[PDB]
């Protein structure tokens, strides 16, 4: 008998209380508007488009969502923008300029100390 | 499902259990931090490339020939003729299996875009923008990393393409190995079959089933027989989470070790001992496989030494 | 001066202290659970019972108990190995990437790295890396080699270039071109074997000096 766990997809209760909610591998008309089913289960409250975004709310299996344009949605991510480099035979490429930058890096090093 | 594996459909158990505390909550998340981790992996190991390149049509660098390692056009998948080897050798009560974050189409194109970055930028791209050089010469600087001076690239191209081109030609034979990618699966699939047998057990309880006890028996009697299987399959469920915690971490460790030979192998020369291969390093090239990846290691070994006199 | 900016990131510092303390919170709350026995407070149990029975029913609860601490015990070990194996990376990083320049690409920042400075936050350390990175790349025409009186000529150090009308010697890592001498390059071969030779001038400087 089918079943799995719940879990709901918010957009951060400081942005919205709207809400969407997956049902894992569960078919869509066997869970009891906006209901797509995926390989993954049943998502409801968010509308499938074939566009693709930066990966928001992972969903699983390809699948995001994320507040629209006032509203959740799910698409197929995309992997980045697409380039073509320039190869030939002959051709070379070489920076003329430069910047200097800086990025951060974080790493823990200790826990606090229990006795019991 | 905490309550489907120890009491299993029965209502009169889940006020039973209940009465011990958040044991159900702590597997839950227990399990969902290994859960999350495992996307993570992935994306460390394969999601190091920012914009997804590809190669031009005419496909020939100056005679090397890659058609083995870039991916087949007339292919559904649009797998390399390697990755298309590297895939053909490798729900219960309350058991679910969840599926991954990404496909694998998706792992295809982030190692095309590794390997059409490197073929044509060599390892520019990793540290800003892509800058075309022609191949040949990319090949010509990575021998002058190693020590050797670059007119024995240039004055014998044809002969370290053509002996190249058979050297990787022989990867596929020794292919039609994947053990470590065997024994990933083989390791959850017994814990699974396992956790799953161990409800035919009786721990020493009149019975193993919930229903059949009430069904032969008044309940003062009844809730200490149940309380007893409860213990038990709670058990198991300790155990089961523990372990997997235990080998999560070692295939972290893994996905850390591959991430950083992903680095250094792949979008750049390393003068490590050993890291990238045997022999001294000249390239590398990255396959996908299930669960896992493969690299493919360029070297290079001298050979034919004549002795001489030397001051 | 941006990186303060991006500040006012750890979450892998909260991280450590939310599983510390959701291990302690829980630990105690484990203490109100009866575990199948008459009541949860060993006081209470000889107060309205006898010894006999009293023995049995504080045995159940000193065993859930107990595996309650054999629980905490086991994760802190597991848990301790991770942030152990997160320290060595850290210690490592500070012999390499403070203490020295490293080759080792990613392993200290994106780009080429040229140096980095500690800084200390609550239970670990932040790395501020110092990178090199390339911009404004133009194309030219290249060429493996240059033909002069028959021979062929190799750079010692970086690529020939083409502008259009006239071919120069650069280095790869910054455009700034200089005129093929005899100073810049070496002979090796003849212009048979490589693929690719243009011809072109290479000067010497010794016969101008020489009118
Ligand atoms: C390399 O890049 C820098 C900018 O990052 C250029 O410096 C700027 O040049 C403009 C004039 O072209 C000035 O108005 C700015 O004040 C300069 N910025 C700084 C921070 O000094 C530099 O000229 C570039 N080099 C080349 C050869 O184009
Ligand atoms: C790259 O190598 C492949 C083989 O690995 C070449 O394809 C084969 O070419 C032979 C003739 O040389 C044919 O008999 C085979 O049927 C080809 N195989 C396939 C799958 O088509 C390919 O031609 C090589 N590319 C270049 C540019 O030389
Ligand atoms: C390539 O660069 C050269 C050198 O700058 C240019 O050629 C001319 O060279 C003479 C000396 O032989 C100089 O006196 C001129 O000032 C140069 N002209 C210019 C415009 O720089 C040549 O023009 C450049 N080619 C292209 C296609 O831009
Ligand atoms: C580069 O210069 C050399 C030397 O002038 C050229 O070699 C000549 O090639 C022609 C045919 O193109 C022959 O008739 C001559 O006998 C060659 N000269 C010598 C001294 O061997 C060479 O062809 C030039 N390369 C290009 C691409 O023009
Ligand atoms: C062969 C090739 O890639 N050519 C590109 C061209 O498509 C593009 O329009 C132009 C400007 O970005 O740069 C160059
Ligand atoms: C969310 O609200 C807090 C104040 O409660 C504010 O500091 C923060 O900037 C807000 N986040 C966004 C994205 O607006
Ligand atoms: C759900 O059931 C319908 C038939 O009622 C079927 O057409 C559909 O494919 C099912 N969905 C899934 C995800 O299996
Ligand atoms: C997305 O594209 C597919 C074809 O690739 C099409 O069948 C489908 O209807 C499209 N979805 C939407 C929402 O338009
Ligand atoms: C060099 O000479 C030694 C003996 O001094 C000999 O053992 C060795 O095989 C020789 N190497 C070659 C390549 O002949
Ligand atoms: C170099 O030329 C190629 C086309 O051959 C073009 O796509 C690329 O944008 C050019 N690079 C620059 C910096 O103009
Ligand atoms: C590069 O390829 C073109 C054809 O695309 C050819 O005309 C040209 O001769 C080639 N250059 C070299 C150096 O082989």
């Amino acid at each position: 008998c089918s079943f799995g766990g719940v879990s709901v997809i918010t957009p951060g209760t400081n942005t919205s209380n709207q809400v969407a909610v997956l049902y894992q591998g569960v078919n869509c008309t066997e869970v009891p508007s906006n209901v797509f089913q995926t390989r993954a289960g049943c998502l409801i409250g968010a509308e499938y488009v074939n566009n693709s975004y930066e990966c928001d709310i992972p969903i699983g299996a390809g699948i995001c969502a994320s507040y629209q344009t006032q509203s959740i949605i799910a698409y197929t991510m995309s992997l980045g923008a697409e380039n073509s480099v320039a190869y030939s035979n002959n051709s070379i490429a070489i920076p003329t300029n430069f910047t200097i930058s800086v990025t951060t890096e974080i790493l823990p090093v200790s826990m606090t100390k229990t006795s019991v | 499902d905490c309550t489907m594996y120890i009491c299993g459909d029965s209502t009169e158990c889940s006020n039973l259990l209940l009465q011990y505390g958040s044991f159900c909550t702590q597997l839950k998340r227990a399990l969902t931090g290994i859960a999350v981790e495992q996307d993570k992996n992935t994306q460390e190991v394969f999601a190091q490339v920012k914009q997804i390149y590809k190669t031009p049509p005419i496909k020939y660098f100056g005679g090397f020939n890659f058609s083995q390692i870039l991916p087949d056009p007339s292919k559904p998948s649009k797998r390399s003729p390697i990755e298309d080897l590297l895939f053909n050798k490798v729900k219960f009560n309350g058991l679910t299996v969840l599926p991954p974050l990404l496909t694998d189409e998706m792992i295809a194109q982030y190692t095309s875009a590794l390997l059409a970055g490197t073929i044509t930028s060599g390892w520019t791209f990793g540290a800003g923008p892509a800058l075309q050089i022609p191949f040949p010469m990319q090949m010509a600087y990575r021998f002058n990393g190693i020590g050797v001076t670059q007119n024995v690239l240039y004055e014998n191209q044809k002969l370290i393409a053509n002996q190249f081109n058979s050297a990787i030609g022989k990867i596929q034979d020794s292919l039609s190995a994947l053990g470590k990618l065997q024994d990933v699966v083989n390791h959850n699939a017994q814990a699974l079959n396992t956790l799953v047998k161990q409800l035919s057990s009786k721990f020493g309880a009149i019975s193993s089933v919930l229903n059949d006890i009430l069904s032969r028996l008044d309940p003062p009697e009844a809730e200490v027989q149940i309380d007893r299987l409860i213990t038990g399959r709670l058990q198991s469920l300790q155990t089961y989470v523990t372990q997997q915690l235990i080998r999560a971490a070692e295939i972290r460790a893994s996905a850390n070790l591959a991430a950083t030979k992903m680095s250094e192998c792949v979008l750049g020369q390393s003068k490590r001992v050993d890291f990238c291969g045997k022999g001294y390093h000249l390239m590398s090239f990255p396959q996908s496989a299930p669960h896992g990846v493969v690299f493919l290691h360029v070297t290079y070994v001298p050979a034919q030494e004549k002795n001489f006199t030397t001051a | 001066g941006k990186i303060q900016d991006s500040l006012s990131a750890l979450g892998k510092l909260q991280d450590v202290v939310n599983h510390n303390a959701q291990a302690l919170n829980t630990l105690v709350k484990q203490l109100s659970s009866k575990f199948g026995a008459i009541s949860s407070v060993l006081n209470d149990i000889l107060s309205r019972l006898d010894p006999p029975e009293a023995e049995v029913q504080i045995d159940r609860l000193i065993t859930g108990r107990l595996q309650s601490l054999q629980t905490y015990v086991t994760q802190q070990l597991i848990r301790a190995a991770e942030i152990r194996a997160s320290a060595n990376l850290a210690a490592t990083k500070m012999s390499e990437c403070v203490l020295g320049q490293s080759k080792r690409v990613d392993f200290c920042g994106k780009g080429y790295h040229l140096m980095s400075f500690p800084q200390s936050a609550p239970h670990g350390v932040v790395f501020l890396h110092v990178t090199y990175v390339p911009a404004q790349e133009k194309n030219f025409t290249t060429a493996p080699a240059i033909c002069h009186d028959g021979k062929a000529h190799f750079p010692r150090e970086g690529v020939f270039v083409s502008n259009g009308t006239h071919w120069f010697v650069t280095q790869r890592n910054f455009y700034e071109p200089q005129i093929i001498t005899t100073d810049n390059t070496f002979v090796s071969g003849n212009c048979d074997v490589v693929i690719g030779i243009v011809n072109n001038t290479v000067y010497d400087p010794l016969q101008p000096e020489l009118d």
